[PDB]
């Protein structure tokens, strides 16, 4: 548009937090917009599925009274996507009733527009049945019943909801389920600023200080869009921004670096520059934007279970060694013992020291002086899954392995008690786009919140 | 002669992209050695096959990125991030066979 | 008057199990009694504290059904100590209702006698102010505050409680918290056989197959008391009795293997003998009772908190060797970030594959490839509890550790959700001896279990 | 040369005697193993607190039971079983610092 747009990010996820000094110095600068990410998939389905937050509603609220009554006394506008952690209803009713909660606080008054991303399951089956469904890569094809025994299937937005509810004056804008770039990107590219640099710049600042480095997922970051390029700056004197950290996050969480896309286009990448400007700030240029025909990609998962764990040590170096055909055998015991002729009934080990995080693929075939060993059970009640799991835990406590010295117990339990009943067990069930339709609009409603509650 | 991955990346890390793909971002510190290695050709889905124990064909690509002077690998995830069974939901621990290589420049 | 007791121990805790043929090779020996421990202050206060049991009801039922069934069958007694895991009042109830379902589907009526153990707190309190109270070793000096904070108090009966019950004619004896071999010793010792043998015997069988080569908790083992010792066999052919694993479980959880303390009395056991008689049996002679004035254990726990954990692995090798400085540096962000400002936030950490086992005492100072870390919150409320544990999580996660090169995230967690709420966590409160008075006498009732319940 | 504690030993274990106490028993292949160590005064309370980054005066006892060639070793626990902090609630697996004994005879 016109000489520049500045965003801030203050964290990675909103709930995550950031240095009060950080986010000082960084309202010094006078930001355009304060926009953050309060979601993402990366922490696996229960979240959407159980309709619950991966963030801790303590933190977003000390997070969002830090940007609410900034954005509310210097007229900045606070945009939030993917509220809640996961953006479908009840995580979107969660995070409004903590800016409510900051408003009687702080005794403040401002607009506040929401849109919901929520799709209900009608809408998903008539579009598998009318061919407007499209798995994205190695995701299976979608069936009916997957839709059916779904939860909650939300919807990633684009800009044009934010913009709508922006247009209309809302002060604060909390979105559902968004794609991530698009709460940052949207209101400088209805102010004019360039759509494929805008896109970017959110690509980058979509995690805040992750894009600087050192990274950090709580400290604050801000692009600033011109009219050829963005600058990126952060607010800690620890932390730089490099072209190597400001391409880092380009490439991050993507699997084609060149072309990232998104709802109603594709940013394409290959005449990007990124340069070392100031001190510990990059500039970015080249970036474009590629329109394409409008598609919203969905998210789901489905309940599979209900999970029973324990976690305990071992320090016994023939127990070690012999680890693996010891958890067979205690596998077989239990089965007899306790009748198991279930195969729903899902016994998973973790042996943390030797291939707990990579499993098949660890290159390490050696554990050493010590295991963490993590059981759990996955079966289709919590009583099930609780019975094999107690059954495993002392049978494998006394269990008498080959040349075994130390016969007393095999297990260094580090709590009381030593089960953990941990609950249902969720599993992606959607991942696909599906065509636009008037259907499938995000509409926004703006709520005028005070001190005293919603006014009408 | 031999010189190590890591005396020339500034970043060799696995992350998801999305719940059923893994992909690995190696970012060099120069343009000079980032363009040495992927003219060398060593950097190949055989090899990264072999430090990770799965099949050349199961690599899916591999990308060079000139403006970044990084290369990402990207794979599918054997186990859907969250599924019954898994190591590594967000994908965030899968970087360590890429610490043994050394080419031959 | 038999000249033989026959005692069979089906396995180590009543819910662990045993294999079918094992317990059928038992019942062969004709036994005279069958008696098992069903509880356990090892695995910890949370048992005894919340009123819960550490054993599977699913288990112990399907122990019990073979015991129960076969003692009523053979008219054999049935005995039990500790019924439920920690044998407070709700442990005992528990166990009850376990039995009258086996009654129901079995079709089986005999009496049933239940020995509470549970001590009202106002009787600990009296025996406080009258000097009735002694600290066992180690152990802190008892005060009224720790009585009035605790929650379920009990006292570990002897042999006479049982006794009481089986002059009564009950054919099962439900006894609440207990001394383990009292449960074994009682019968024959009634009966005239040597109080010191018999005892000794019950200290042998008290875990069953644990006292066996190849160990197993799960397991049956026979005692047969005679005028001049008593033998110890197994019924699986893979395992017996060496001279060396019934001594080790002479030794097994005591502080003196010469002189072993219990209600009643110390069993001497300076003239022991273990001797290897025909194939895989020990025969064990020279025990001696010596009576001391008559004192009971009691036992209890009270509420110190709430606790969330999670786990996650780290295989990156620079995270790995800076992980103490790592993990110092998260708590102090966490801490300025949430404004911490309570001592009883209590933030622990396993780093198993170094040293999550012994800690401070772990001779091994270098971890090797892998670490699963297990972080757990104990705070005042539940909520603070979550709100640390998520916010360790979140910023260890992304935390940015000098010359760290995996820059996207430090952590690969199993599970989603990453964070498990654990509950109320207890510590042990009482572990003192009380002089016997009256007021402490145990009490039984016989009930006549029938399939259709108990009259009334 | 020297005898090592496992060349000795048919059980080197350790467990609870109540949330108080960890004890640590060591049980011998044969009497005259057993004799040799009890003779040998090796086996001592400086010992086995090095082994265990303990103070000496820490080690309750050493018990010698001549009915069963053992010897019981008894500290205080540290941690309480159970407490908040606990590593090891049943006392089960603290025994490795004894596999490093070796005997100058
Ligand atoms: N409309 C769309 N068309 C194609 N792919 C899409 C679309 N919306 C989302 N995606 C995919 O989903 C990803 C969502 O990423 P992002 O919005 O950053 O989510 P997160 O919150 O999980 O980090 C995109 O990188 C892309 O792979
Ligand atoms: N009356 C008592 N006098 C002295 N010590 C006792 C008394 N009752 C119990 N104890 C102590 O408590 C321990 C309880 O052991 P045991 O009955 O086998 O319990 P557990 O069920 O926990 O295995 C005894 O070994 C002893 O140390
Ligand atoms: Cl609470
Ligand atoms: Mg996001
Ligand atoms: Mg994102
Ligand atoms: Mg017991
Ligand atoms: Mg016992």
């Amino acid at each position: 548009m016109a000489r520049t747009f500045k965003i801030l990010s203050p964290t990675a996820i909103l709930g995550y937090g950031f240095p009060e000094e950080s986010f000082r110095k960084a309202m010094e600068a006078s930001p355009d917009l304060i926009a953050v990410d309060a979601g993402s998939s990366d922490p696996g389905p229960h979240y959407l599925g159980a309709g619950k937050p991966f963030t801790d509603r303590a933190g977003v609220k000390r997070d969002l009274r830090y940007m609410i009554v900034a954005g509310v006394k210097n007229n900045i506008p606070v945009v939030i996507g993917t509220a809640g952690g996961s953006g479908a209803a009840p995580h979107l009713e969660w995070c409004r009733q903590i800016i409510h909660e900051i408003a009687q606080e702080e005794k403040l008054s401002f607009s506040m527009a929401l849109i919901p991303s929520d799709v209900d399951k009608a809408i998903v089956h008539q579009a598998l049945d009318n061919g407007k469904i499209t798995a994205l890569d190695f995701v299976p094809e979608l069936t009916h019943e997957a839709i059916e025994e779904s939860t909650y299937i939300v919807a990633q937005m684009g800009i044009e909801p934010f913009q709508r509810a922006l247009a209309a004056g809302a002060q604060v804008v909390l979105g559902g389920r968004a794609y991530d770039p698009a709460c940052f990107a949207a209101l400088p590219i209805m102010q004019g600023f360039d759509e494929g640099l805008a896109l970017h710049c959110g690509k980058i600042l979509e995690c805040a200080a992750i894009a600087a480095t050192p990274g950090s997922g709580s400290d604050c970051a801000m692009g600033i869009i011109d009219d050829s390029g963005f600058t990126l700056k952060a607010f800690n004197p620890k932390r730089k921004f490099t072209e190597t950290s400001a391409a880092a996050h380009t490439l991050y969480e993507k699997s084609d670096p060149y072309f990232l896309p998104g709802p109603g286009g594709v940013l394409n990448l290959k005449g990007c520059t990124f340069k070392a400007v100031n001190e510990g700030e990059v500039y970015v240029s080249g970036s474009r934007h590629e329109a394409t025909p409008y598609a919203l990609k969905l998210e789901g998962a489905r309940r599979v279970g209900f999970r029973c764990l324990t976690i305990a040590g071992t320090r016994d170096p023939i127990m070690i060694a012999g680890i693996d055909n010891i958890l067979e055998e205690v596998q077989t015991s239990v089965a007899r013992n306790l009748s198991l002729n279930d195969d729903s009934i899902r016994m998973t080990f973790h042996l943390y020291g030797k291939n707990g995080v990579m499993g098949n693929h660890e290159p390490m075939k050696t554990a050493g002086h010590e295991l963490g060993i993590l059981l759990d059970v996955v079966a289709p009640t919590q009583d099930i899954a609780n019975s094999v799991c107690s059954l495993v835990r002392s049978t494998l406590l006394h269990y008498g392995y080959e040349n075994r010295i130390a016969t007393a117990g095999n297990l260094a339990f580090p709590f009381s008690p030593s089960d953990i009943q941990s609950g249902p067990v969720y599993e992606f069930s959607i991942y696909h786009l599906i065509e636009a339709s008037d259907a499938l609009r995000f509409d926004f409603h703006i709520e005028q919140v005070t001190p005293e509650g919603v006014q009408a | 002669m031999k010189q190590s991955l890591c005396s020339l990346a500034q970043v060799i890390r696995s992350k998801n992209a999305g719940p059923y793909e893994l992909v690995l971002d190696i970012l060099f510190k120069t343009r000079e050695d980032y363009q040495r290695v992927k003219r060398s050709e060593q950097l190949t889905p055989q090899l990264i096959a072999g430090l990770y124990n799965v099949k050349p064909d199961f690599i899916h690509r591999i990308i060079w990125f000139d403006p970044a002077n990084a290369v990402k690998i990207v794979m599918p995830r054997d186990i859907i991030s969250g599924n019954v069974g898994d190591n590594d939901v967000y994908g965030a621990q899968q970087h360590a066979p890429l610490l043994s290589i050394e080419f031959d420049f």
